[PDB]
């Protein structure tokens, strides 16, 4: 029910798996012999951007076709390019 | 034979058209001019059945060469609009397939013509939009009707 | 079959960002037609696996297989029951 994400920095983030399955790439990575039983490690992603990605997961989870205005997702200026890069490899 | 034909007007019309076709042949486009007129008269009062085949023969003869036929296409689309509005359409899609082939051919031909030169294709460009808008009209007409699987394959294929 | 499924899973990025762009649209494969080139258009990895498996193995070795399947059908008509799972899987493979 809970899945572990390990960044290249070394920090480990535990997340509800129903949240994590939003991104197709993670779903495909779990599929296959690596059934892991879970924990997942990325050799190149730094911790902070992956934390922002996790916050994106939970923020999308909170509001789905929800009524009224949806609060915008704050973006830091420098990390914008890194987020654009990291969008592909997770395909969220 | 001629004495018997003397009384019937329609037989005389058909005989005159046949004689003109036999003598003149397909050399000049003038052979097409009477036929449309004849069909027009029929189109004013008849069930339109012979009008369709007359105009199709005219289209074949004209398309055998290189002539603009956009006015003919828009007129004949008007004929379909009217006969649809009369709600007695019982439309046959095969004629639609043939005219789709004709309009698709003329589109490419005049696009090539426009590619040949640009000094005197402004009227050709206007005819380009005219043909496009007609094609929209005929697609709508095809939409308003329904028929068999092979036919929907052909209209869609074109 | 399992290898092909896992392989298709593993090439997900290549499928998503490369193949689909040059892939033939299913629409023209149906009503449009429009194709006669002497080339194999880029296809999905699993599609490659299955199409190749049909092309290179089952075609040369089909007559004897179907003959022995028909023969075993007579044996079952005699009453004896061979392994139903194997035959069912073979038929389902088609």
């Amino acid at each position: 029910m809970y899945v572990k994400l390990i960044s290249s920095d070394g920090h480990e983030f535990i997340v509800k798996r129903e949240h994590a399955l939003t991104s197709g790439t993670i779903k495909a990575m779990l599929s296959g012999p690596g059934q892991f039983a879970n924990e997942v490690n990325f050799r190149e992603i730094p911790s902070h951007v992956l934390s922002k990605v996790c916050m994106y997961f939970t923020y999308k989870v909170r509001y789905t076709n929800s009524s009224t205005e949806i609060p915008e997702f704050p973006i830091a200026p420098e990390i914008a390019l890194e987020l654009l890069m990291a969008a592909n490899f997770l395909d969220c | 034979e001629l004495e018997s034909i003397r009384q019937d007007r329609d037989a005389l019309h058909m005989e005159g058209l046949i004689v003109r076709e036999r003598i003149l042949g397909a050399d000049n486009i003038d052979v097409s001019h009477p036929i449309i007129y004849r069909g027009a008269v029929y189109a004013d009062n008849m069930e339109f059945e012979q009008c369709i085949k007359l105009w199709l023969h005219a289209l074949h003869l004209r398309q055998k060469g290189n002539r603009n036929t956009h006015k003919d296409l828009l007129r004949f689309a008007q004929v379909f609009s009217q006969m649809i509005h009369l709600n007695e359409t019982v439309k046959a899609p095969d004629i639609e397939c043939v005219l789709r082939c004709s309009v698709l051919e003329i589109e490419q031909s005049m696009n090539r013509v426009k590619n040949i030169s640009d000094a005197d294709v402004h009227n050709a460009m206007d005819n380009y939009e005219c043909n496009l808008y007609t094609f929209l009209y005929l697609v709508c007409i095809s939409t308003k009707t329904q028929c068999s699987e092979e036919d929907q394959c052909k209209i869609n294929k074109q | 079959s399992k290898g092909a499924d896992y392989m298709d899973c593993l090439y997900r990025y290549l499928n998503t960002q490369f193949i689909k762009k040059n892939k033939l649209t299913e629409a023209d494969l149906q009503y449009g037609y429009g194709g006669v080139d002497m080339n194999e258009p880029l296809m999905e990895i699993g599609e490659l696996a299955l199409d190749m498996w049909r092309k290179l193995m089952v075609e040369p070795l089909q007559a004897i297989l179907i003959r022995m399947l028909l023969r075993e059908i007579k044996n079952d008509r005699g009453g004896e029951d061979p392994n139903q799972k194997v035959i069912h899987g073979v038929i389902n493979s088609f």
